[PDB]
């Protein structure tokens, strides 16, 4: 889950089953598993993700698509994808913040009284999702969550298909990163405290330096998140840590 | 016209699938090259661009017309018509053609069957750089190229007299090596399919260390010279020498790290990290001296009056030493 | 001739074949054997999780139809007839980027035996994806794997064997990395099920194991160093405060 | 406007030696200067297009040498033929032409 | 740093061809996005882009619908970076104008006509977009006549003035140097007999 | 003007007219402006570029391509493409250096006895930079310059059409970034000759400090320029003003 760009990638199995009453045979099988240049013979139908950036469907070594004819018109159709798609994220509560990232698709140019979209098992067991099968170094997916709907747009009216995966960041990075240093610098401006008054200068370079860390860690710690215009945890618990370090050689300057 | 005519009947009853000698002999192919540029060599990835003019010249006796005109001019439009061998650069990680605005190749068929098959390329091909004695190193990686399908027994390569051409050698993009010569070379590799014909080309590159000079040799003597300084500063002022020293270790530290990103994530020694780990010694070297120095001040006196002036002697010439036997080590091999 | 005589069995073998329907389309399933030549393993990327590898990878099974008898030689064809003749489907399940070389030609090879063996042979840069435990970073060892699969066909259509089972892949000890060592290598075959069917798979898993030379001379040495320069404040006596604490402090920068 | 510079403004020459001519411009102009040589009483013939390539029918007498600015025409074995007057014009922009050398026998 | 901006949008033309035109069946024909490689479609292109494309999964992301008296439908799903050349002499407290322009290439204007359909709702969905830094003001369409050594072109303008916001920029950099410059003055403070502190305290600042 | 790559991005309407008597017609049109699928199935140049890279050809949303045929068989070609040319800079003066980027462009295939080029109006006003178009950030466009020569190849001569672009580079960045942080530095460095001889931790740090900003503004600002071999202006002012710095700290120590 890129968190700069507001994206996340996904690799999928994309199943898709309807029924043909032109593709009926008899013969001594009952299913064809045909080829993937079959399904470029015939009528597939044109899914799209409503919030995909940049996908890939794959063709090594040859096009990852599946063709399964059965007997009496029934296709089953399957491709095999990596979708890059959008997930709008609110930072308020950064980094102790959970997600939803979506997963919308639906058809391009066929409405909803021309194609229908429908799950093929129970909503709750349709989008299955691998043991081994995670990337995520930063992140926690909970479960799963679909939906069903239908948007409106310039050409008409289409049927969407919502998948809803639930993400809750680890904190164990951004701790280490920022917000110990941030303790360890404001214990270090409280040492200051400890020092005799006849020592100016150990107590004007504990004051500054601290300040410099300070200032550092704030900088360096901004450029993980995007550039948002509102305050989230971490801004604020940096900003009352340099209202310390600067607030410890303040009661410095005035001792 | 003729041409159409010629053209025409050249291409009935032809199998662009089959070798010319499917089954009599191996089809002999003159291979020539010229080395437009060398791109840039960096060694992160341990690779290095070129772009060449790559020319194929071959025998196909099907190609064979009776006309009062002797050589057929063509575009692109006729390479996938014809028979076109399949070579491949075995050491690339990525090559590509050119096909703007038009596919640049050419092909030529002469009067009596001759082919010739040019077309431009760019490739990013690979060669592992034994990276020791860095900066002051030279190497030699090759292009290496054969047939993918065909076997010796099919296809067999030979360079021509004037082979390899190299052009102008300043407008190439080679800023941190030079370039020296050239050799070539064929050979047969045996491979899971069959034996192969192999011809390699080895460029010689030479670093010229006139970036690295100015980016951390003089930097850091500087900075060790900055540590020496501390030497001619009176003992009494300690906040000073101490400052001194440990922020001339914070520059050291910096500048050794800045520096270490141009080079691979070898895991030796190289030329460059030992003059860096010399200068860090001496800096080292420097401070802890004078911490013996402040303790040897309390506690006896008569040890510590002369040890400065021995330093400031000592210092300057254990890193001169140390530069001339580095220098001479390093440029005898 | 034999020009003739081969052109006449290539335009006999082409002609009615049905590139839809695999061999024994109705009896038992076609057996496809790999060999695998790494060229090299590019860059494994800690951030990215994920490496890249040349390799030659060939595939070779037995087709029926291919036959022929009239000329005792073996035929190497042009790449062109790849598209004409049926190829397995297999696919990579952990890759990422992953293409055909295409200089000059593409990288591809086919060739016919007179029994019916077809030989096919591709030359792929794959990108593929494995996830790295990085928590003895930087000594550490890495299963990085390859996974081998027939997409569309399930186990009792295709199946997948390596040819020769311990020296089907060739050029691991000559593999050089800049940051790794390979210290061993295993191939495995099992079977895979899916909501759609079960289909066979083979393995081939790498263990990379990381070295310390670059580590040690850029963080533990210089760690170590700047410990001892904060140990040095001791050897100085309590009256000299601005020393000690610009010492103390510098370190903690560095 | 850019000004073409021929010179001498007018020469004599025996036959049988080599001469050199020159034109010189104010501005850039590539290659696309030209060299044109007119008879009395007959319009001008272009013997030199471009810089340094002779036209259909000039004899291997003539040579042109060019430079951004700086151009040169030659003649070698000089026959009783080159009595004429010669024009040297660029054609980068639109067409100026020098003001001409008229060779004479002495 | 690059100059230029991503967008993706679903881009629709709708023109009118007499040879498309059917009468035996009532209804409206959607077809395969396939089919629209043996129909004329106009060539239109961005003139300002870097890189395009279409989207092409699951299939290629086009549409085509026919209608009974001629007029065709044609809709592209299309991500385009576009290059705006910004003025930032007032950054970060600047606004810009980032325009698509939109031409038809081999067709001058005696040959083809553009319009927005609608002429001001021709454009949708422009208030329903949340960017992290920036906050769409205003949008503009413009028709327009451009002309060349070929021609006379008909074009389109698609321009969004773009406002940038500043917290960010606030708490990352006005802040912090605003602290350091308060805290420089903790130099007076000190008496002036203390040397190394005042130094300290100053270079640091200035380091800062 | 990618100055690290040795390079330059350019977006043409490239022009090609020839004629051609086997595409002679007679009807109601004089001119029939036809699509860019036409000119597949007609001879066209091959037109490849001497010192282009990796040169792109639009294809958005048609192939962005141009033809024209006349009743008398004159052929106009227009392509829309961006080409990314080889610009080879000599960086002695940087950055108060000019250069002249080149493009040069010819027949493959084709010898000078076969195909030859020439521009289709004067050569100074053939070659049309428009006004609004420059993306230009560090440089500064002058003017243009065409020539026109013969390259001798192992295969015949070839004719090629060369344009030379002059640019001239901006010193507004490079001032702000090394220019004035190192004057700013020096006199940092010289106002430690007027603190008393009594404050010796005061003179000191302020000498090492100014060395040490002076390091870090060398690194920082070579970093910028490619990985040349060579010594350029700024090097030789950054050397100068470290040896200012350095000279000012020895005679601290020596006082
Ligand atoms: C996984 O999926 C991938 C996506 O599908 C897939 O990639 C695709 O692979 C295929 C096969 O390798 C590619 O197909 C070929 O492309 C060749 C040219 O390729 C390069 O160019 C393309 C773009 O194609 C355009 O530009 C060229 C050059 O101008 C044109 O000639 C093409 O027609 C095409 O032009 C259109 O688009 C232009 C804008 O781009 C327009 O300006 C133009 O007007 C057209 O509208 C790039 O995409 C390629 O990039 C890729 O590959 C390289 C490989 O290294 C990568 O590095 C790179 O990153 C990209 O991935 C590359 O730049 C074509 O020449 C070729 O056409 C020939 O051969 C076949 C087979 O024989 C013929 O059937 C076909 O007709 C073509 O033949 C003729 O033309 C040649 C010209 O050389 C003649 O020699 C020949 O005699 C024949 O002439 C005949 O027909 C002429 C008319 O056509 C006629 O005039 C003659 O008289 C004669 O009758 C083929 O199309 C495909 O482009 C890839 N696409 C992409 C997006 O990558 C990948 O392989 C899949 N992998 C697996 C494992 O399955
Ligand atoms: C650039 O854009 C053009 C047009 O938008 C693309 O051309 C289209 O290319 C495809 C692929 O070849 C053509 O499809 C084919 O039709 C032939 C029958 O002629 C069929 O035999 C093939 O199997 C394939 O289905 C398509 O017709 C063609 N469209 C047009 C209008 O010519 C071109 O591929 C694009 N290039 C790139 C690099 O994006
Ligand atoms: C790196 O990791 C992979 C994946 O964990 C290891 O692969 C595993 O290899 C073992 C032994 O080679 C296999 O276990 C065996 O199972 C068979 C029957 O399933 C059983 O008869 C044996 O007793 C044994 O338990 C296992 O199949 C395989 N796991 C998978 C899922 O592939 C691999 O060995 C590791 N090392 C390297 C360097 O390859
Ligand atoms: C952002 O920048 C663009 C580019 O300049 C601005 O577009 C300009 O918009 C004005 C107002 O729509 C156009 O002026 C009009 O000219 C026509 C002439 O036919 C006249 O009839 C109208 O009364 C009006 O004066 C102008 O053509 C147009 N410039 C271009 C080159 O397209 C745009 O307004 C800026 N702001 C925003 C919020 O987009
Ligand atoms: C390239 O290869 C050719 C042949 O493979 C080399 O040619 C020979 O040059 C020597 C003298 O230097 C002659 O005695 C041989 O007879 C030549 N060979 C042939 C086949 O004529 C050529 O030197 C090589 N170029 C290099 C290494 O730069
Ligand atoms: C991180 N680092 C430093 O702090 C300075 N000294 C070290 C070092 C110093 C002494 C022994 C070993 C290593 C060093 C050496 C290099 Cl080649 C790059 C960075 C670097
Ligand atoms: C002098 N020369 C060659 O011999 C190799 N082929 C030629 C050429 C080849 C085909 C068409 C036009 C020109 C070429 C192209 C360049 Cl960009 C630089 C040097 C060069
Ligand atoms: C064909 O290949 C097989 C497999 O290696 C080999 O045994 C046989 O000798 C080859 N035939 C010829 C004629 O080389
Ligand atoms: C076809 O579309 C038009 C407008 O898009 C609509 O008015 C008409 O009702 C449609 N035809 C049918 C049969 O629904």
């Amino acid at each position: 889950v890129s968190d700069h760009d507001m994206e996340y990638t996904i690799d999928v199995f994309f199943r898709q089953s309807w029924k043909d009453e032109r593709l009926k045979f008899k013969g001594p099988m009952t299913v064809l598993r045909l080829n993937n240049l079959m399904a470029s013979k015939i009528w597939t139908p044109d899914t799209f993700f409503h919030n995909g950036k940049k996908s890939v469907a794959h063709n090594m070594t040859m096009p990852n698509k599946l063709l399964r004819i059965t007997e009496d018109g029934t296709l089953l159709y399957t491709m095999r994808l990596t979708v890059r798609a959008e997930c709008p994220m609110h930072l308020e509560d950064f980094p102790m913040d959970a997600h939803a990232c979506p997963l919308k698709f639906g058809s391009y140019a066929y409405t909803r009284a021309e194609v229908v979209y429908e799950w093929t098992r129970e909503p709750a067991r349709s989008v299955v999702v691998a043991e081994d099968g995670s990337r995520l170094n930063q992140y926690d997916l909970l479960g799963q969550t679909v939906d069903s709907g239908i948007v409106q747009s310039s050409t008409g009216e289409y049927v969407v298909m919502t998948t809803h995966f639930h993400l809750k960041r680890k904190i164990g990075y951004f701790v280490i990163q920022t917000y110990l240093p941030c303790i360890m610098t404001v214990i270090l401006s409280q040492v200051s405290f400890w020092l005799n008054r006849e020592s100016v200068p150990a107590r004007t370079v504990f004051g500054v330096t601290t300040v410099l860390t300070m200032t550092t860690l704030s900088i360096s710690a901004r450029n993980s998140l995007p550039k948002v215009a509102y305050a989230t945890a971490m801004d604020w618990f940096i900003a009352v840590c340099y209202a310390f370090v600067f607030s410890a050689l303040i009661e410095f300057a005035t001792v | 016209g003729d041409v159409t005519v010629i053209l025409n009947n050249l291409l009935e009853g032809y199998d662009n699938k089959l070798r010319p000698d499917i089954g009599v002999k191996p089809t002999l192919i003159h291979t020539d090259m010229y080395v437009n540029s060398i791109g840039p060599v960096n060694a992160i990835n341990m690779e290095y661009t070129i772009d060449i003019f790559f020319a194929q010249t071959w025998y196909d006796r099907r190609l064979k017309f009776n006309s009062t005109i002797k050589v057929l001019r063509l575009n692109s439009n006729m390479v996938g018509k014809i028979w076109i061998p399949d070579t491949f650069f075995r050491n690339s990680k990525k090559a590509d053609a050119h096909w703007i605005t038009t596919p640049n190749r050419m092909l030529r068929i002469w009067n009596d069957g001759r082919v010739l098959y040019t077309l431009r390329l760019t490739i990013d091909a690979e060669c592992q750089l034994q990276l020791h004695n860095f900066p002051m190193d030279e190497h030699s990686c090759p292009l290496e190229f054969s047939s993918y399908g065909y076997p010796r027994e099919e296809i067999v390569y030979q360079w021509k007299r004037s082979s390899v051409e190299v052009g102008d050698t300043r407008s190439w993009r080679l800023y941190q090596f030079s370039f020296v010569g050239l050799r070539n070379t064929t050979e047969v590799v045996k491979t899971t399919s069959g034996d192969y014909v192999v011809m390699s080309v080895y460029f010689d590159l030479s670093r010229r260390m006139g970036y690295f000079t100015i980016q951390t040799y003089i930097p850091c003597t500087l900075i060790v010279v900055l540590s020496w300084v501390s030497f001619w500063i009176n003992k009494d002022a300690v906040p000073a020498r101490t400052s001194l020293g440990i922020t001339t270790v914070l520059t050291m530290t910096t500048l050794s790290t800045i520096a270490r990103k141009s080079l691979p994530k070898v895991s030796y020694v190289t030329a460059m990290d030992l003059f860096v780990s010399v200068c860090f010694i001496f800096v080292f070297s420097a401070l802890v001296e004078y911490g013996t120095l402040h303790y040897f001040v309390s506690s006896q006196p008569a040890r510590a009056a002369k040890m400065d002036s021995y330093a400031r002697i000592f210092f300057p010439t254990a890193f001169c030493l140390f530069n001339l036997v580095y220098w001479v080590s390093y440029l005898y091999l | 001739s034999n020009m003739s005589l081969v052109k006449e069995t290539v335009d006999r073998l082409l002609k009615g074949y049905d590139i839809r329907l695999r061999p024994d389309f109705g009896g038992p399933p076609v057996a496809v054997g790999m060999n695998i030549d790494i060229a090299s393993i590019d860059m494994v990327s800690e951030v990215n999780m994920d490496y890249t590898l040349t390799m030659y990878f060939q595939q070779a099974w037995r087709d029926k139809r291919l036959s022929y008898n009239v000329i005792p030689l073996n035929l190497t064809l042009d790449n062109r007839v790849a598209d004409q003749l049926w190829v397995p489907d297999t696919y990579f399940l952990n890759d990422k980027k992953s293409f055909v070389h295409g200089v000059t030609v593409k990288n591809r090879m086919i060739r016919l035996h007179p029994d019916g063996t077809v030989l096919y042979g591709l030359r792929i840069t794959t990108t593929a994806a494995c996830m790295m435990d990085l928590r003895r970073y930087p000594l550490d060892e890495q299963n990085c794997t390859l996974e081998i699969e027939s997409y569309g066909y399930t186990t009792d259509d295709i199946e997948f064997y390596w040819r020769g089972d311990d020296n089907a892949v060739t050029g691991v000890t000559k593999i050089e990395l800049p940051q790794f060592s390979i210290v061993d290598y295993k191939l495995i075959t099992k079977k895979v099920v899916f909501s759609t069917g079960s289909y066979p798979r083979l393995s081939l898993s790498f263990k990379l194991k990381r070295n310390i030379g670059y580590f040690i001379l850029q963080t533990y040495m210089p760690s170590i160093l700047i410990t001892i320069l904060s140990w040095v404040s001791f050897w100085i006596n309590y009256d000299a405060s601005a020393a000690r604490v610009a010492l103390g402090i510098t370190t903690v920068l560095t | 406007n850019i000004v073409m510079t021929q010179s001498p403004k007018s020469m004599s020459m025996s036959v049988g030696e080599r001469v050199t001519l020159s034109c010189k411009a104010s501005e850039y102009v590539g290659t696309y200067v030209s060299w044109y040589q007119q008879k009395p009483e007959q319009s001008p013939k272009l013997l030199i297009y471009g810089a340094s390539n002779r036209y259909t029918g000039v004899p291997d007498r003539f040579t042109g040498s060019g430079s951004a600015t700086d151009f040169t025409l030659t003649i070698g074995s000089v026959q009783a033929e080159d009595l004429a007057d010669y024009h040297c014009g660029q054609s980068y922009s639109y067409p100026t032409f020098g003001a001409g050398t008229k060779l004479e026998l002495k």
